[PDB]
RNA sequence: UAGCUGGAGCCCAACGAGUUCUAUCAGGUAAAGCCAAUGAUUAGAGGCCUAUUCUCAAACUUUAAAUAGGUAGGAUGGCGCGGCUGCUUCGGUGAGCCGUGCCAUGGAAUCGGGCUCCAAGUGGGCCAUUUUUGGUAAGCAGAACUGGCGAUGCGGGAUGAACCGGAAGCCGGGUUACGGUGCCCAACUGCGCGCUAACCUAGAACCCACAAAGGGUGUUGGUCGAACUAGCCCCGAAAAUGGAUGGCGCUGAAGCGCGCGACCCACACCCGGCCAUCUGGGCGAGCGCCAUGCCCCGAUGAGU
């Protein structure tokens, strides 16, 4: 509407990636959702019902509803000040699981192990990220050495 | 003290080789090869 | 007071000892990365990205 | 002095891939330290293809003269960036340390070339012979005999206390 | 007289005046567009517990 | 009409953020490709075919960056036990919810105090780095990101809305930025190496106030051999009032390229005094006060 249609400017966007088109694997289709769960957003060309929107194509939401064949997903909306919580809802086939948390999942599994053995010795632990920092002080034996020199022009080889 | 001193002589003609210069063949007349 | 001004030496004397032990048996000791930095503004507060 | 020499050794930061890297060393003529490692990491990343993100830097030590009291002959082949192209050149000078003749160097080739010190690149250094030099202005100083008058005399005063706007007489100057 | 006909000079400084507004993280988020089954299965739920 | 702004509040203090990091998604622009599809396109070779080959694409593309985009990084979490459902399943099978008892060292860095009402003005914009469309071009016409001027003084660019520096109460002292130190003009005719000689008005400060192809047995450095290259200089180089490196002038410069030491110099930075704004405090069996007062503390001060 108002100078631009639906799916204006999608030529590359909504195509099938290269020898990546026909059938549509079973994966895709009994993958289990549930409210709460984040997702990726991508749409893929050969379905048409259910097809969101070319804005949130690469963005990740929440699930906030599951119906037959299609599922609620929550998305950020900048709109001049402010955010506005989008729902949409998307057919299966141009939603994936998102990987967004799944290092955050293993490690809440694996800090709750290591205070649990904290509490058995009696100590007191931190199990907190720190960011890569100053290396220590180390040594390295006598070995070869190798000298780097510039180079001389040469017009020839330039190309 | 000998040993001291060695090894800083060792050090020092280290810090001052020189590279062979051999690798650029149609430069080697030009250059001191 | 008393033990960290002396806490400062054996830090820059061990230093220069690892470093002539390197030295004595033919390699290199790397000095350990720095850890703290002094930050100080240089520019002004017009025209700022 | 203005430069100085620096022997600069570095390598790959050790990864499992190999773990014990190889070992690379220069010689390079900054201004200071922190100079010199910048341009270490410029030559690395252009004719290794190990950069400062993915190395280490192991040591960087001065290099002095030997003997700063004795003249010397002092090579220096060279490469610089013209307005229109790269050019290699030799250049010959006469000092008491080599640290003295990269500065002359870097002079000449700002006066004579309007080479900026960026676009220069010091291939290489080294101490010639005065039966091997090659450039004129070199070998006639090589005179045992060497004789002749200062036709420049530069007539002031000693310490800028003695200084006046007028004098009574006009200088003599002779030579 | 012709004029200009578009431009987003200043509106992303305008927007941020008062920074973008990230809407109130909320417990409870409302049921509202949920499926009108199990949405009153849910409230028969509650009413018998 | 929404946005930008003021006023009035009120509610509270873990919540966030024009930033990075860790992890994980998405992309078809730059580049590249044609020895891959679509299209264009030169040439031979061997037998229409085969193997090569020169050159291309905003409305071509297999590959495919940088910069930007989204999400997550716990107390609004988890685990048992027990219930409810009219939903779901062959089925306590699930999806949820309700109750209840336990657990959860605060889960990267850095920084930090943050719901509603009423209303004003505005809705001609312009300029700059980068990207970018039309046009031979334009101080032209139109877009993207950011900054700036408009709304803004102050120091430098001789001069100038926008360039460089830097933003501001009234002052004292110290020091800097940009830019400079022959005089105009505050600060060296400072220390050091070269190059240039202009019988064309030699040359001399980002924007900026222009110069080209091409030449020189002017001079100075280089390279390759028994000509080539690139610095300064000269030719190429023509307009109307008399004229402008800002002027005078300058030639081991007071020009050009590169250094060294000190110095000059903004309303910028530092220390101090005072005025105001804002923040936070103290003062009753009151010898007690314009309590709307007084005292103490810290930061701040541009404005159509
Ligand atoms: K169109
Ligand atoms: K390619
Ligand atoms: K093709
Ligand atoms: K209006
Ligand atoms: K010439
Ligand atoms: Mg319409
Ligand atoms: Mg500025
Ligand atoms: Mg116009
Ligand atoms: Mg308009
Ligand atoms: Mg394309
Ligand atoms: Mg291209
Ligand atoms: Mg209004
Ligand atoms: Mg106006
Ligand atoms: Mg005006
Ligand atoms: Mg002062
Ligand atoms: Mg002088
Ligand atoms: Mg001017
Ligand atoms: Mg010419
Ligand atoms: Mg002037
Ligand atoms: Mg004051
Ligand atoms: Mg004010
Ligand atoms: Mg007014």
């Amino acid at each position: 509407p108002a100078g631009h249609g639906l799916r204006s400017r999608t030529r590359d966007l909504f195509a099938r990636p290269f020898r990546k088109k026909g059938y549509i694997p079973l994966t895709t289709y009994l993958r289990t959702y549930k409210v709460g769960e984040h997702v990726d957003v991508k749409v893929n060309g050969a379905v048409h019902k259910g097809m969101p929107h070319k804005f949130y194509h690469g963005r990740t939401g929440r699930v906030w509803n599951v119906t037959k064949r299609a599922i609620g997903v929550e998305i950020n909306k900048q709109v001049g000040n402010r955010i506005i919580k989008k729902r949409i809802h998307v057919r299966v086939e141009h939603v994936q699981p998102s990987r967004c948390n799944e290092e955050f999942l293993q490690r809440k599994l694996n800090n709750d192990k290591l205070k649990a053995e904290a509490k058995v010795r009696g100590e007191v632990i931190s199990t907190k990220r720190q960011p890569a920092g100053p290396k220590p002080g180390f040594m390295v034996e006598g070995t070869t050495i190798e000298t780097v020199t510039p180079i001389p022009y040469d017009v020839v080889n330039d190309l | 003290a000998a040993k001291v001193k060695a090894a800083g002589k060792a050090w020092y003609k280290t810090m001052i080789s020189d590279s062979d210069y051999a690798e650029f063949d149609n430069f080697s007349k030009w250059l001191g090869v | 007071a008393e033990q960290y001004a002396g806490e400062y030496e054996a830090q820059d004397k061990e230093l220069v000892q690892l470093k002539r032990e390197a030295r004595m048996k033919g390699g290199f000791y790397v000095s350990p990365e720095a850890k703290l930095l002094f930050v100080v503004r240089i520019r002004g507060i017009n025209a700022m990205h | 002095h203005r430069f100085h020499q620096y022997q600069v050794v570095g390598r790959a930061l050790p990864a499992p891939g190999d773990e014990q890297p190889k070992i690379y060393r220069m010689k390079l003529w900054a201004t200071n330290e922190v100079r010199a490692k910048s341009k270490f990491w410029y030559f690395l990343r252009k004719l290794k293809k190990v950069k400062k993100a993915n190395g280490q830097m192991l040591a960087i030590n001065e290099i002095f003269e030997k003997n700063p009291t004795t003249i010397k002959n002092y090579g220096i082949w060279l490469r610089y960036q013209s307005r229109t192209g790269y050019h290699n050149m030799y250049k010959e000078y006469r000092d008491t340390t080599l640290n003295g003749g990269v500065e002359q160097m870097y002079t000449e080739m700002a006066s004579r070339h309007r080479v900026r010190a960026p676009c220069i690149q010091i291939i290489k250094t080294a101490t010639v012979d005065f039966k091997l030099c090659k450039r004129d202005n070199t070998k006639q100083f090589h005179n045992s005999k060497i004789k002749f008058p200062l036709v420049y005399q530069k007539v002031r005063p000693p310490t800028r206390k003695l200084k006046t706007t007028y004098k009574a007489t006009r200088p003599n100057l002779f030579m | 007289a012709k004029s200009k006909n578009h431009t987003a000079h200043n509106q992303s400084y305008k927007a941020h005046r008062n920074g973008i507004k990230k809407p109130k993280r909320q417990r409870q988020a409302s049921t509202k567009g949920m499926d009108p089954k199990f949405l009153r299965n849910l409230r028969y739920s509650r009413k018998h517990n």
